[PDB]
């Protein structure tokens, strides 16, 4: 019976913030890499409660529940939670591009600088739902998101985020806040 | 087989904290055997192999001398290139820069190089024919010019071409344990379970020289390219180095996977069957 | 442009427990060159930490070698504690005897 | 040995 696995308050989570997995004789474990925080857990919270007092980057990964054990035994493995640190790296800054003063009815592109060498970006509305982006350009560490159509009726607040493919749960600090101003 | 001399120039403004902190090392191949630091008491040219100290008083006297009026260079050329891209005077900035000389099989000059960075980006290298000039960007175009008009490659093939292969091959010979002499890697496989249906096959190397190497994982012979992480090759710390190739594998299947090391040191390329 | 260090701690010889090592802190592949760089014994900095003499690699990136003479146990915890301008805070990453 | 000859940029 297939169990499922989430975090609270959320699954993107600052560094140094606590974060507690729960899922519903359980068993969780890391996708590719052994998380090793999971066995120095009491079996009182197990049963289905796994805290951590302040996260960091050890913490990041794809995670899976699950309990019994192959003659028990196995219920399903639940869907995956993708458990992201953000803060690890200096921040990158957000540009409107002409400008963060939009017409309504237009669109408007976002940049994203980075002065730290990544591959990866992240612009995220509020302030969260996130967009992901490669480099404009080969080895530019820059990222262009476009954006809209825009209204005067709603918030059209950006953050955005940077971080390295070869470990993409770990995010830099995100950028200051980036309001659109919509003009009607 | 092949073989080169490198000199490697590190030059770091310190703003309000008076002079730049300048560090030069030299490597035969991936041995280190000189070293400068401004900072330390000292203020010479340090041995940094046992082969190297072979060298008496005035080898001692002439590469300090040397290593001295090059780190004076490289302080101006900070100066020079924080004007060049308008840059205030609030930061930390970095000049770099590579020099050295290749050999083939034979021992006979097979390449040379001469290239500088700025604040980590390329600035100028001396191009292949040892003759002309790549400009990286604008800036570095007069800095181009000059040095064509100076006559500054003509002299850098001098010594690319003398000095720095016959140099190299008096080391060769005088550190010939060190040098022209490898070391195999030792290989092993562990095994760490991720999940009940899941588990990692890591193959090691260690021990080895040179540096370069190739770790690759096969299951029933194809090779699983995609899957494999390899860390960076690292140096252990006694001359030799280390790495790893891991694969994630379903559990009950680890027999399927080989190991494949690939390295200078062995007679032959190695096999390692998890099961044999 | 600026890079964020990778980080490796690791054993110069195979770990056994009572067999004195070296354990090793291995940054490279960052920008600029100014970092500080402790060994961690149970959370506390190890006194007269060596370290090799600053280089870099075909990208101008630079690397280093930290190290001391240690002697690995059951018991004892080793980590290396790394910052540098591309980080927000110091960055720990435990000696993992697999890695 | 190193370079002998100065020149800057």
């Amino acid at each position: 019976p297939k169990p499922t696995l989430w975090a609270e308050p959320g699954s993107v989570i600052t560094q140094g913030s606590p974060v507690t997995l729960r899922c519903q004789e359980y068993r969780l474990y890391r996708e590719k890499k052994t998380a090793p925080w999971i066995t120095r857990i009491p079996q009182e919270l197990v049963k289905g409660q796994f805290p951590i007092p302040s996260i960091t980057w050890e913490h990041a990964g794809r995670y899976r529940c699950y309990y019994g054990s192959d003659t028990a035994g196995r219920s399903e493995s639940s869907d995956p939670l993708e458990l992201v640190v953000t803060g690890a790296y200096i921040k990158p800054t957000l540009s409107a591009q002409p400008s963060p003063v939009v017409n309504s009815g237009g669109n408007v592109t976002l940049q994203c600088d980075s002065q730290v060498a990544f591959d990866g970006f992240i612009l995220c509305k509020e302030g969260p739902q996130c967009l992901n982006s490669q480099p404009h350009a080969r080895g530019s560490s820059r990222a262009i998101f476009s954006v809209g159509p825009v209204s005067p009726s709603r918030r059209w607040w950006y953050r955005c985020y940077a971080y390295d493919s070869n470990s993409p749960y770990e995010w830099s600090l995100p950028s200051d806040l980036l309001e659109l101003l919509v003009l009607g | 087989g092949s073989h080169s001399m490198r000199y490697f120039f590190t030059s770091v403004s310190r703003p309000g904290r008076g002079e730049p902190r300048f560090i030069a090392v030299g490597y035969v191949d991936d041995t280190q055997f000189v070293r400068f630091d401004s900072d330390a008491a000292s203020q010479r040219m340090e041995p940094r192999a046992p082969w190297i100290e072979q060298e008496g008083p005035e080898y001692w006297d002439g590469e300090t001398r040397k290593v001295k009026a090059h780190s004076q260079t490289h302080r101006v050329d900070l100066g020079t290139l924080r004007g060049y891209y308008n840059q205030s005077e609030a930061g930390s900035h970095t000049v770099q820069r590579m020099y050295g000389c290749d050999v083939g099989s034979d021992w006979r000059f097979l390449r040379g190089y001469h290239q500088y960075a700025y604040d980590g980006k390329d600035y100028i290298a001396l191009k292949e024919d040892l003759r002309s000039w790549t400009a990286a960007d604008m800036a570095a175009q007069t800095t181009k010019h000059k040095w064509e008009a100076a006559h500054v490659a003509e002299q850098l093939r001098a010594y690319l071409e003398g000095t720095c292969v016959e140099w190299l091959r008096r080391y060769l010979e005088n550190g010939k344990e060190t040098l022209q002499r490898t070391d195999a890697p030792k290989t092993h496989m562990t095994h760490h379970a991720v999940s009940d249906h899941e588990a990692t096959l890591r193959c090691w190397a260690l021990s080895f020289y040179p540096a370069e190497i190739t770790l690759t994982w096969q299951r029933d012979g194809e090779d699983q390219t995609q899957d494999t992480e390899l860390v960076e090759t690292r140096p252990a710390g006694d001359g030799t180095f280390q790495k790893w190739a891991a694969v994630v594998v379903p559990s009950g299947q680890e027999q399927r996977y080989t190991c494949h090391v690939q390295h200078e040191g062995l007679p032959k390329p190695l096999t390692l069957r998890w099961e044999p | 442009i600026q890079r964020t260090p990778k980080i490796q701690v690791y054993s110069r010889h195979p770990a056994e427990n009572g067999k004195s090592n070296f354990l090793n802190c291995y940054v490279s592949g960052f920008h600029p060159s100014d970092i500080e760089v402790d060994l961690l014994k149970n959370g506390e900095r190890i006194e007269k930490v060596e370290h090799s003499d600053l280089s870099f690699s075909k990208d101008w990136s630079f690397y280093l070698l930290y190290y001391t003479e240690f002697t690995p146990t059951e018991k004892d915890e080793y980590a290396c504690r790394v910052n540098h301008v591309t980080l927000s805070q110091p960055k720990i990453v435990k000696w993992d005897r697999d890695m | 040995r190193t370079f002998s000859p100065t020149y800057g940029l």
